[PDB]
């Protein structure tokens, strides 16, 4: 699979198995997981 | 957290598994000497009594 979504910079750490938070618990929960998590900051295309 | 708890639970599972094995291993050694003293008491009963 390939799940693509945009999250805040300080919330990227929450995209990981077993973590808790606004993003982790109510928006995207990873299983407590085989895979690779990729995150590159993108402010030129999103921030305005 | 679930990842932090699973790390510190295996310390209690491994700690108590070695606590049960150390118990059962010693019971097997004790029961080997009770059987030795129970084979002797059955010989005394057959021959002395």
């Amino acid at each position: 699979y390939a799940d693509s979504f945009v999250i805040k910079g300080n919330e990227v750490s929450q995209i990981a198995p077993g973590q808790t938070g606004n993003i982790a618990d109510y928006n995207y929960k990873l299983p407590d997981f085989t895979g690779c998590v990729i995150a590159w900051n993108s402010n030129k295309l999103d921030s305005k | 957290d679930p990842p932090e708890a699973e790390v510190q639970i295996d310390r209690l599972i491994t700690g108590r598994l070695q606590s049960l094995q150390t118990y059962v291993t010693q019971q097997l050694i004790r029961a080997a000497e009770i059987r030795a003293s129970a084979n002797l008491a059955a010989t005394k009963m057959s021959e002395c009594v």
